[PDB]
């Protein structure tokens, strides 16, 4: 009787966690397996889909990333792993879980952005509501509004974006948001007229 | 002067919170112990609102306080199997920063994983494969499991993988022994021992197919069987008729066959010889299928004392039909010893061998 | 405006195929349907060129071919035909894209100059006794489709007839072998088939052949029982001429006097199976006195069924034994008897 | 004996053009014994994109094609007599349509520049780029509405002034595709 090989690795018991900002041609993981003949063992990567993503190195089980991963695309997907003494081939399914980075700043829409009120509009006037969106996930998809620099006329609600008359105006007499996620780290920011 | 920080994260690590837990796990399993949300959903005076969105089918269920989720499977399974196929489930903790109306998402994903709560089922109650007895040692007889013809799983993965391995049958103990899986993931069975049609015409093998669980106690087994039969063999050459068993054997005793011929009487006169007892053969297999296989029998003299028996003697190949050639002055010839042949005419000849004896008679006898 | 836009009503990407290994000049495009000025963008290797005047595409193989096969593995050639305005300023690009065809240019490729068998000779008709064209180890065709696509067929070998009568490939997509006829190991050790691949071409006069040679060796298996020694073939048989072994005994001699009691020739069979391999599947031989006449030898006569060596049990008074008449068994010892016999005369000598 | 099936659709022999709008072919098969054959695809990315009604032989768009991320395909169809399969690879061009408006790069726009600069100075740069092909993908730039101060080059998008600026009268002051058929265009500031 010859003793099959098996894999070894924890996450094949619980998931891959994958950066999506992990360069190309990084090594994401090593296979480890066990044979109890301590046969000869060669290790490979199975499907259409999987094979372009990730390459794999027979001898000791490299895994290589082939192309650029997006959170924003695909979070995860199931890549099923080869192990064979020559005997026979032996497959396992990894759960791959791509982890979110802020790579996304947020997207105003409605760019054309104008209105024109009286010059007797009175303080406290709500004029105007801007819309941005950031798709990357928690803080660093939760947009806050700000003008830049800051108006004495106008002010601007950081959550809702309404724009509110703060200063009396005269037409005798008498602007740059700024749209920006939360992230701890990296955080990104985008400037509508 | 800024305190924007309730609802985001008081831990480090990725947005996306990730846990795993087993297929079907009980009612009320914690999913997530603690969110580790910045802020106070509770008490006279809250700083957050914590809630559910996207919960499909209402498999998440969350105590805001302790920012702990739960599994709700009150009358259900949370099923990785088919036909339910639930590998993940996707839910959004919706927090609201009262203060300042931020709104932040907090995605859980839980991985489900596969447990080895399902047995490998064979498609047929039982299987059947003949083997002819000539057949050598190491030829694949069956290949009958192939194609999802033999056990599925329907766990995934080392769960749903099957090896296949022949049992002892104490209904038949010979059958583990004559047969084997060599390649366990194939259950192709290959030839052990020689067989012999003579002493054994049926077998039953037990076959035990098993998943492969990490865990060797996980491991689940079904059984079949699996009946062969033995098609006889043209292993065995003619006997000579009548076939009179040795004591405790499978031979026949040796026979010597008789003729008379009387002296200075023509072949015209005397043909065909009559011999005692009629020469006739049989093929020793005694059931060759189909009958188209079943060779001819050619009849011989092979040797003969006097070694001038041509000059008086044919045999006929076909019927065993002796004749007399031209008449035996016995003042010459007392008599012939003659060794007879009967064998298979298909290049397989396997003979066999009888005396015949004939005696030449005076004239007045 | 209305310069380097496309005259032509269709969608703008214009899209042409020709065959691999085409004419170096070979035409692509006609005539674009684009005053102007063109160029070629994204023209990697040089491989088209163009007339502005005629806005008519050539390929630029000179030197060397346009190869869609293993290893240059061109599937397509995309090249921009760059259009600028003269009056107004503007760029346009009009995508060429070449498709192109496989042509069947190569022949299928055996991996080995030989391939080589064993059949045991007990091997059933109707046995699988080939499959080392399986999985690329056979024939291989470098062409795409059909025309890379293989089938196997056994020909007839003048120097030896009968290989294609004993060996054939029920399913030309395998070519897999399969034992047709009974072997006998005495009668032929030796096959030479010879196979041939074809590609499958659509045009059957386009089709490639290679051929190669499967060498088949008979294994020797146990389809025969002993021979008694001495063995002198009967003329025109392969049987052994029957053989009476010859003892004499001293008629009031004891046992311990005469054991053994020697015969003449020596007793002795070897299987009729002369390479039986390996050497554990060989059978031994049981020796026994199978019958006898007079019917009282068992007093008299015991013989040890591995060396036959003969003894007498008591002594002989001639006066009631003048001679004894056997019949001595020779069987492999392995549950295939398949015996031989002999005669053993043994004559009662006289005191005088 | 048996013989196996082979399609006889010419776009084998050439390639199959779909345009990137479709919401798509017949495959054709010959078996000389006259047995029944099923259709189907192979490939993972294939199976997903298209479907085949294994009786009819009929192919089906499963997700909506686009030019722009991929523009041709090779595709593997099969056919079977239940005796065994056959499979050809079809190359398949995506036909392109103008589905996309110009984008603006390098926002935000937004330039002063001394009183005393001359006209006919350039002052900036706009760029915008559109993804379609030919006239669909080819952009021109125009002021909306124009200015009498301000001029832009349609082909190249070089902002120039026309007319002499007096800080005294003011202080502080389009892109389309040229699809025959459906231009597209975005405004930017
Ligand atoms: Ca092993
Ligand atoms: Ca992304
Ligand atoms: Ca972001
Ligand atoms: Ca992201
Ligand atoms: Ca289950
Ligand atoms: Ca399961
Ligand atoms: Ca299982
Ligand atoms: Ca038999
Ligand atoms: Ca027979
Ligand atoms: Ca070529
Ligand atoms: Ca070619
Ligand atoms: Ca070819
Ligand atoms: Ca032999
Ligand atoms: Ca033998
Ligand atoms: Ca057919
Ligand atoms: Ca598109
Ligand atoms: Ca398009
Ligand atoms: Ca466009």
């Amino acid at each position: 009787v010859n003793r099959l090989p098996f894999f070894t690795n924890h996450f094949f018991d619980e998931y891959l966690l994958i950066s999506e900002d992990t360069p190309v041609g990084s090594s994401v993981t090593q296979l480890l397996a066990r044979d109890m003949d301590n046969d000869p063992l060669v290790f490979g990567v199975s499907g259409e889909e999987a094979s372009r993503f990730f390459a794999v190195e027979p001898d000791t089980g490299v895994v290589w990333l082939r192309q650029p991963l997006d959170r924003e695309t695909k979070s995860e997907f199931t890549v099923e792993f080869s192990v064979s003494d020559h005997q026979g081939v032996i497959t396992r399914k990894v759960n791959i879980q791509v982890g979110d980075v802020n790579d996304n700043a947020p997207t105003f829409h409605n760019q054309p952005y104008s209105v024109r009120i009286p010059e007797n509009t009175p303080v406290g006037t709500p004029i105007f509501i801007v819309n941005a969106t950031d798709p990357d996930l928690g803080a660093g998809g939760s947009v806050l509004y700000s003008f830049q620099p800051p108006s004495p006329f106008f002010a601007i609600d950081s959550a809702r974006g309404i724009v509110t008359v703060i200063q009396e105006l005269d037409y005798e007499v008498t602007l740059t948001v700024n749209a920006t996620d939360q992230d701890k780290t990296r955080p990104l920011s985008t400037l509508a007229n | 002067d800024w305190q924007y920080e309730d609802c985001k994260l008081a831990r480090d690590g990725p947005p996306a919170t990730i846990v795993a837990i087993d297929e079907e796990s009980r009612n009320g399993t914690i999913l997530v112990d603690n969110m580790l949300i910045k802020g106070t959903a509770g008490g006279p005076d809250p700083t957050i609102e914590l809630s559910l969105k996207d919960n499909v089918d209402y498999w998440v269920l969350m105590d805001p306080v302790k920012q702990m989720l739960f599994l709700n499977s009150t009358g259900r399974v949370l099923d990785r199997d088919p036909p339910m196929n639930i590998h993940s489930i996707v839910v959004q903790v919706q927090c609201i920063n009262k203060k300042v109306g931020t709104i932040i998402y907090h995605e859980v994903r839980i991985v489900v994983r596969d447990r080895n709560d399902n047995s490998p089922t064979f498609k047929h109650e039982s299987y059947y494969a003949t083997v002819n007895e000539l057949t050598p040692v190491g030829t694949t007889i069956f290949t009958g499991f192939s194609g999802d013809n033999g056990a599925t799983d329907i766990d995934d993965g080392p769960n749903g993988q099957i090896e296949y391995v022949i049992q002892y049958n104490p209904d038949d103990p010979t059958s583990n022994d004559t047969f084997e899986i060599p390649l366990m993931l194939t259950g192709n069975i290959v030839l052990r021992k020689r067989l012999n049609y003579e002493d054994k015409t049926r077998y039953f093998v037990i076959i035990q197919a098993n998943d492969r669980a990490q865990n060797l106690n996980e491991r689940r087994t079904t059984t079949t069987t699996l009946t062969v039969d033995v098609l006889d063999g043209d292993d065995l050459g003619p006997m000579f008729l009548p076939c009179v068993l040795v004591p405790n054997t499978r031979d026949c005793r040796p026979l010597t066959y008789q003729a008379a011929i009387p002296e200075l009487r023509t072949p015209e006169e005397l043909n065909p010889i009559i011999v005692t007892p009629p020469i006739q053969a049989i093929d020793q297999d005694r059931n060759i299928q189909p009958p188209s296989d079943r060779p001819g029998i050619l009849y011989s003299i092979l040797v003969g004392t006097p070694e001038d028996y041509p000059r008086f003697f044919h045999m006929h190949p076909r019927t065993a039909e002796l004749s007399l050639l031209e008449p035996v002055n016995r003042d010459f010839h007392q008599k012939f010893d003659l060794v007879i042949k009967a064998e298979q005419d298909n290049g397989h000849p396997l003979p066999a061998f009888a005396g015949l004896h004939i005696e030449i008679l005076d004239e007045n006898d």
